[PDB]
RNA sequence: UUAAACCGGCGUGUGGC
C-alpha cells in the first residue's frame, strides 16, 4: 500500500532531477488521470498523498467557472456560502474520500506519467546546459524549418527554436 | 512473458467487471446474455529492448507491461445461457490459482 | 417530485435546500445532469405539455 | 456557548447539562469526550456556538482552535478553521480567535469557526495591520518588576532573595541552574503567586513540561492565570507541540503589547525531547546530542525580549544539573551564553534543610542599573560586597537568618541601616 | 460454576471431579484444558455457568474475561463477552465482571457471557454512571500507610527502615533504584507481607515481570491478595498484556474508589519489552531505545496517582542499574524526573553481607510532610540530620546495628531518647 | 532603486512606499518581504533597478548580492549573478558590486544583474588586473593606530590604558583573552567609537557572532 | 510543423434437406 510506494519513492534513481516533492505531485498528477478513469465524470482530483506522512486522501476540484456541464466540477463566481467557503476563486471541495485505491491502469497511468516526468527533468538539465549564455553569439545547425519557427541543433542533444 | 487471468481489464466499463470474481472467473450460477467478460486473460504485449528505466519502473510498480490487450474470452454473439460448472488445468510448475 | 418544476429551478436552490452536503449534493449533480439533461433550465409551456 | 465556560467545572456538571440535553449516558466517555457530545447537541437546538481558541497551523493551510484547558493539545473540540480565514486574515500561530462556530455534518471532522468576532481581545482590523514579533526591536529590561510580596511570609522571603539577588523585569532572559531535589517547584510556586499579588497587570503564564501529574494539579488551581502543561503522558512531539505552541501565543500577545511571563521546568527536559525529534546529520556532539539540536531550543529560548513599541516577553526557564551524564550539561552550557539572566541554585545547602539555598555568588543580572534605582543600586553593590569575603555557608544562613529577622526588603534596608 | 473456584484447587481435585463428570483421560491435557473441559461438561448438564473475570477488549469490538489465576492471559476459559454488552453498559478494559455464562456451541470459540451480575463487587448501575480515571483529579499522598510489623522480625527491620528512611502512602510513585544480586526480592516481599498485615484494608496487588517461575510459585503462595505474574516463558506481547490489564484493573478499582497497591518489579524488563514492540522511527537514541518507546512506559508509570473523591493507585517498580549497557540507565534516567518517590538499593554494601543495604543519601519523598504527624517529623529530620556527617559504611552499620537492637520504630524514637 | 537606501528607514516607511506602490497589504510580509515586493513592483514599472551587495560564490558558478543590513545573509532580494560576469571579470568572494538588474520573471528565484557598473568603489577594469590576497606580502604593524579619545571621558580611559598597555596598529592580529561577565561589551564598544571618532580615515567593521 | 474526428485454408467424420 502506502510502504510500497514509499519503496518506490526511495528506489528512484534520479532523486536529484525527481526529488520527493515532485515524486508525490507527479503521483497527484497520476491519480487525477486515474480518476478520469475510475469514473466516467471527468473530474480532476488533487490527492495529497502526503508521501512523508500517510498515503492518499481523494479530493475534488470545483474548477470555478459559471458554467453546469460536467457539475462534479462547476462553481458559479460566488458559489461559496455552504462548507465556509468563503472564495470565489480555487475554493475546492474534498468530497469523496478513499476512492479506488491503486490497481494495475492506475500504476500504468503512474508509470506513464512519472517517465514522461523523468524526460521533463532531462528537458530541464538541457536547458540548464544551454543557459549561462543568454545574450551572446552562439553557433548552431538547424533540422527543420516551418512557416512559423525554426528549429536549431547545437550538439549534446542542444536542441533550441527561432520564431519567425 | 506467460500468459495470466489477473482480472485487472483495462479500459472497460465497471458493470462489466461486476460478474467477475476476484481471481477473474465468474461465479457459479451467474447468467449472461451478451458478450460479457468471463475470463479475465491479459497479458502484456510490449517488446523488449526497454531503457534500464523502464525494466527498472515496470518492476519496481509490480509485473505491468503493455498488458492493454483483451485476449479474454466471450460469450459468442447470440448465444445466452448460465454457468454451472467451470474446468481449470494447470501446467505441472505453474501456480495454481484460488479457485483451482 | 417532478422535475418538470425543478428544471426551473437552477444550482442556487441545492445547498439551500435542507441537507445537501458532500455526498447526497454528489450524487444529484451526477445522476441528473450526466444523463443529457441540465439542472436548471427556462421554459414556459409545461404546464399545457407543449 | 463557550467550551472553556462548560470546562471551568467539573465532569459533573457536565454530566447533568447533558442529561438536560437528553443524550446517551454521558458519565462512561470521557469529560472532554462529554464536552463534545454536548456541543453538538447544543448545536442541534438551532443555535450558532460560539467558541475560542488559540490557532494551530498544519502543512495544509488549515486551522485548529486548541483550548486552554485541554492544555493546548489535539481534543474533539478543536475547532478547524477553514483557509478562507488564513486567506482573508493571516491569523498566525497564538493568535486567540474567537468567533461562531457550526456542528461538524456527518464524515467531516470537528466544528467550523464561521467568522471571527474576537482577534487576540481586540477587533479584527488590528489583525491584518500590525507589526510582527520577529520584526521587533529587542532591547533590555527597562521596567523593574518588584517580587516581594509584602505582609512577611516564610517563602516571601524566596521573592525578596531574588530582589536582593537579581532584579527580574519585563523582557529578561532568566535561568534557573538547579540539581535534583533542590526547591525549585515551592520557588516558581511563590514566585508566580507574587507576580500575580504585587503586579496583576502583566499577564501570568505558568509552563510545565514532564512533571507529575499531581504536580499539574497543584499548580493549575493555586496560581493566577492560564495553566496550560504537558507531563510525560505525551511523547515529544506533544511536548514540542505544547512549547511552540505557547512561545507564539506569547508572541502574538507581545505583539498585541502585552507582557508576557513564561515560567518553564524544566528546559533540559524540552532540550531532550528537541534532540528526540530531529533529524539525524550522520554525526553526534559531546554527551549524545545532535549538531542541529539545539537550533530550534535556542529559537524558543531567545523568543524571549523586550520590545520598543509594546509588550514584553521575559521566560525563566529552569535548568537541570548533577544528572550525571554529559548532554544535559551540554545543554547547560549552551544556554548560560543565550540568556542575559542567570539564577543559580543550591543543592549542597538544600539537604542540609536551608531552604532557600540560592547560588548569590553566581546569580547576576547583565544591565541591572536598568532593573533599579540609583541609591538602592549602590545599597546593593555594598551589600554584595559584604556577602562576597564569607564562606557560602556563612552569607547563605546571614541571608536566611537576617531575612527572616526582617519583613520586607525597604525595611531590611533600613534595619541595617 | 467459578472457574477460580476450581482453579485454587492443584490439578489432582480437578482430575478426580472431571472422573466425576464422566469425561477422557483428564490428566493428559492440561489442567487449565481440564478446567475447560470440565466447565464444558458441567454446562452439559443443563446448567447455567457463573462465571467472572477481567475484561480485554480487542479491535472487534468484543471482549475476553481473563481470569485471575490465569495469570491475566490468554486461555480456553477465557469468557467471550458480547459487543451487546460493551454497548449497554460499555465495561472498559480491567472491569472485574461476574455473570452468566453458556457452553460454546460447535464451531465457536469459547464460552459466552449472558447477562452481568457483578461489576467490579458492585451494581451494575454505577458502572454506566462513573466518573473515569484519566478524568480523576491528581493529588498527594495524604493518609500515610505504615510498614512496620510490630513484633520485631529479622526482616521487620527492612519494613522498619523505610519508615525511618522515607515514609510510603497512598496514592504515591515509587521508584526501587538497585543493582543484579542486592536484596530487592526479599525486600518486595516482607513489605508486601507487612502492608497485608498491618494495613489488611488496602487491595495487595502484588506484579511480577519476567523472573524466574520458582520465584513466581514462592511469591503466589506467601503474600496476601492477588499474585499475576508473567515470567520469560512470554514474549514481549504478552509481557505489555498483563501490564496494561493489571493497570487498567487498578484504573478501574480507583475509580470505584478502593487503593491498590502495584509492586512491580523490574520496570526495567518493562521498558525493554515496550522499546521492543514500538514500531521503528528511522532513528535510535543514545543507548539503542527508539524515541516513541517512552511513551506507553511513561503512561503506564504515570497511572498512579491519589485522587480527591476516593480511592489511590501506589505503584513502587523497581529500577534496574549496573547492567554494563546504556539504554538501561537511560529507562532509570527517564523514570528519576517522573516518580515522585526514590528509594536507592545498595549492592556495594550487599556484597559485604551487609543486609538491609538502603541507600539513606539519595533516598526521599517529595511532599514527605503529608506522610508523617509533626514532631515525628522533627524527630526523623534530626535523624538524618545525624546520618549525614558521618560515611555510608557508618551511617549502615549504625542503621542495622542499633535498628536490630530495637524492636519497633516509636520504641527505638524512644530509645534514642 | 538601492535597497539600502530602502533599508536605512523601518518597516513603516517601507509600508507607506507600497501602499504609493499600490499593492497588496505589505504590514502582513515581513519587512524584508515587503522590500522584496516593493523593488518587484518598482521594476514592473518599466525601470530598470540599481542593486549592490557582496558577492557569495555557490558549487554552481553563480553568485548572490547579500547586502549589508541583512547581515550577509540569505534573502529574497539576493541579487542573482550569471556566471558569465564570473568569466569576464571573475569576481570573488566578498567583492562589493553594484550594477543594472531585472526583475524576476515567473518560475525564476530572484533578480538577476544584467551589468556590473562599481567594482568595489573602483572602476571594473580594476578587478581584473588586480594582485591577489594570499598572494601579497605579510609585514607587522608599521603605522600607529592611536585609540585615546581626547576630551577625557570615563570609558575614554579604556582606551588610554590600550595605548598605555599595548599599542594598536594597522595588520595587526588582536586576542582578547576575557572570562564571562568581565567587561568585554563596553570595551569593544568604546574602541570602535574610538576608532571612528579619532581615525575616521580606516573602515571600521565591528562583527558579532552569538 | 500544430489542432480536431474515425479506424475458414485443407482434410476427416456425422447428420439433415
Ligand atoms: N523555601 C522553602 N522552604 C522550605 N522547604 C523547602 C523550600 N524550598 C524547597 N523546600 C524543600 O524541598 C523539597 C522539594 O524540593 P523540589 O522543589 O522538588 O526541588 P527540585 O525541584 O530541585 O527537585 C520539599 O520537601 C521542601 O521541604
Ligand atoms: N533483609 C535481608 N536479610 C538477609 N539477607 C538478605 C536480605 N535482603 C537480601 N538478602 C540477600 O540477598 C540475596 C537475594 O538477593 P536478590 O533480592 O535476589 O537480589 P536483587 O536485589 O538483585 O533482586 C539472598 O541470598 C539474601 O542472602
Ligand atoms: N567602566 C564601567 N563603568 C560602569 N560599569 C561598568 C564598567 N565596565 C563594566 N561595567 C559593568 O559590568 C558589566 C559588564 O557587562 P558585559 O560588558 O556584558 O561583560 P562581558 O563583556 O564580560 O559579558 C555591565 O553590566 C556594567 O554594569
Ligand atoms: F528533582 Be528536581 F525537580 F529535578
Ligand atoms: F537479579 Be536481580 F533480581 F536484579
Ligand atoms: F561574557 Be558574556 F557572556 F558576554
Ligand atoms: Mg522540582
Ligand atoms: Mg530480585
Ligand atoms: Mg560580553
Amino acid at each position: 500500500m502506502n510502504k510500497e510506494i514509499l519503496a518506490v519513492v526511495e528506489a528512484v534513481s534520479n532523486e536529484k532531477a525527481l526529488p520527493r516533492e515532485k515524486i508525490f505531485e507527479a503521483l497527484e498528477s497520476a491519480l487525477a488521470t486515474a480518476t478520469k478513469k475510475k469514473y466516467e465524470q471527468e473530474i480532476d482530483v488533487r490527492v495529497q498523498i502526503d508521501r512523508k506522512s500517510g498515503d492518499f486522501d481523494t479530493f475534488r476540484r470545483w474548477l470555478v467557472v459559471d458554467e453546469v456541464t460536467q457539475p462534479t466540477k462547476e462553481i458559479t463566481l460566488e458559489a461559496a456560502r455552504y462548507e465556509d467557503e468563503s472564495l470565489n476563486l480555487g475554493d475546492y471541495v474534498e468530497d469523496q474520500i478513499e476512492s479506488v485505491t491503486f490497481d494495475r491502469i492506475t500504476t500504468q497511468t503512474a508509470k506513464q506519467v512519472i517517465v514522461q516526468k523523468v524526460r521533463e527533468a532531462e528537458r530541464a538539465m538541457v536547458v540548464d546546459q544551454f543557459r549561462e549564455h543568454e545574450g551572446e553569439i552562439i553557433t548552431g545547425v538547424v533540422k527543420k524549418v516551418n512557416r512559423d519557427n525554426i528549429s536549431l541543433d547545437l550538439g549534446n542533444n542542444a536542441e533550441a527554436v527561432i520564431l519567425r | 512473458g506467460p500468459e495470466e487471468i489477473t482480472a485487472d481489464i483495462p479500459n472497460v466499463g465497471e458493470a462489466a467487471l461486476s460478474k467477475l470474481d476476484e481471481s477473474g472467473i465468474v461465479y457459479i450460477g451467474a447468467e449472461v446474455t451478451g458478450g460479457d467478460i468471463l475470463v479475465g486473460k491479459v497479458t502484456p504485449k510490449g517488446e523488449t529492448q526497454l531503457t534500464p528505466e523502464e525494466k527498472l519502473l515496470r518492476a519496481i510498480f509490480g509485473e505491468k507491461a503493455s498488458d492493454v490487450k483483451d485476449s479474454s474470452l466471450r460469450v459468442p454473439n447470440g448465444v445466452s445461457g448460465t454457468v454451472i460448472d467451470v474446468q481449470v488445468f494447470t501446467r505441472d510448475g505453474v501456480e495454481k490459482d484460488k479457485r483451482a | 417530485h417532478y422535475i418538470g418544476d425543478l428544471v426551473q429551478r437552477t444550482e442556487v436552490e441545492l445547498l439551500k435546500t435542507p441537507n445537501l452536503g458532500k455526498k447526497s449534493l454528489t450524487e444529484i449533480k451526477d445522476v441528473l445532469a450526466s444523463r443529457g439533461l441540465s439542472l436548471g433550465m427556462r421554459l414556459e409551456n409545461w404546464p399545457p405539455a407543449s | 456557548m463557550n467550551l472553556t465556560e462548560l470546562k471551568n467545572t467539573p465532569v459533573s456538571e457536565l454530566i447533568t447539562l447533558g442529561e438536560n440535553m437528553g443524550l446517551e449516558n454521558l458519565a462512561r466517555m470521557r469529560k472532554q469526550d462529554i464536552i463534545f457530545a454536548i456541543l453538538k447537541q447544543h448545536a442541534k437546538s438551532g443555535e450558532d456556538i460560539f467558541g475560542d481558541g488559540v490557532l494551530e497551523i498544519l502543512q495544509d493551510g488549515f486551522g485548529f482552535l486548541r483550548s486552554a484547558d485541554s492544555s493546548y493539545l489535539a481534543g474533539p473540540d478543536d475547532i478547524y478553521v477553514s483557509p478562507s480565514q488564513i486567506r482573508r486574515f493571516n491569523l498566525r500561530t497564538g493568535d486567540t480567535i474567537s468567533g461562531k462556530i457550526r456542528p461538524p455534518k456527518e464524515g467531516e471532522r470537528y466544528f467550523a469557526l464561521l467568522k471571527v468576532n474576537e482577534v487576540n481581545f481586540d477587533k479584527p482590523e488590528n489583525a491584518r495591520n500590525k507589526i510582527l514579533f520577529e520584526n521587533l526591536t529587542p532591547l533590555h529590561a527597562n521596567s523593574r518588576l518588584r517580587m516581594e510580596r509584602g505582609n512577611g511570609s516564610t517563602e516571601d522571603l524566596t521573592a525578596r532573595v531574588l530582589d536582593l539577588a537579581s532584579p527580574i523585569g519585563r523582557g529578561q532572559r532568566g535561568l534557573i541552574v538547579a540539581p535534583p531535589k533542590a526547591g525549585k517547584t515551592m520557588l516558581l510556586q511563590n514566585i508566580a503567586q507574587s507576580i500575580a499579588y504585587n503586579h496583576p497587570d502583566c499577564v501570568l503564564m505558568v509552563l510545565l513540561i514532564d512533571e507529575r501529574p499531581e504536580e499539574v494539579t497543584e499548580m493549575q488551581r493555586l496560581v493566577k492565570g492560564e495553566v496550560v502543561a504537558s507531563t510525560f503522558d505525551e511523547p515529544a512531539s506533544r511536548h514540542v507541540q505544547v512549547a511552540e505552541m505557547v512561545i507564539e501565543k506569547a508572541k502574538r500577545l507581545v505583539e498585541h503589547k502585552k507582557d508576557v511571563i513564561i515560567l518553564l521546568d524544566s528546559i533540559t527536559r524540552l532540550a531532550r525531547a528537541y534532540n528526540t525529534v530531529v533529524p539525524a546529520s550522520g554525526k553526534v556532539l559531546t554527551g549524545g546530542v545532535d549538531a542541529n539540536a539545539l537550533h530550534r531550543p535556542k529559537r524558543f529560548f531567545g523568543a524571549a525580549r523586550n520590545v520598543e513599541e509594546g509588550g514584553s516577553l521575559t521566560i525563566i526557564a529552569t535548568a537541570l544539573i548533577d544528572t550525571g551524564s554529559k548532554m544535559d550539561e551540554v545543554i547547560y552550557e549552551e544556554f548560560k551564553g543565550t540568556g542575559n539572566m542567570e539564577l543559580h541554585l543550591s543543592r549542597k545547602i538544600a539537604e542540609k534543610r536551608v531552604f532557600p539555598a540560592i547560588d548569590y555568588n553566581r546569580s547576576g543580572t547583565r544591565k541591572e542599573e536598568l532593573l533599579t534605582t540609583q541609591e538602592e543600586l549602590q545599597k546593593m553593590w555594598i551589600l554584595r560586597k559584604i556577602i562576597h569575603p564569607m564562606g557560602e555557608i556563612d552569607a547563605m544562613e546571614f541571608l536566611i537568618n537576617k531575612l527572616a529577622m526582617t519583613k520586607t526588603n525597604d525595611d531590611f534596608f533600613e534595619m541595617m541601616k
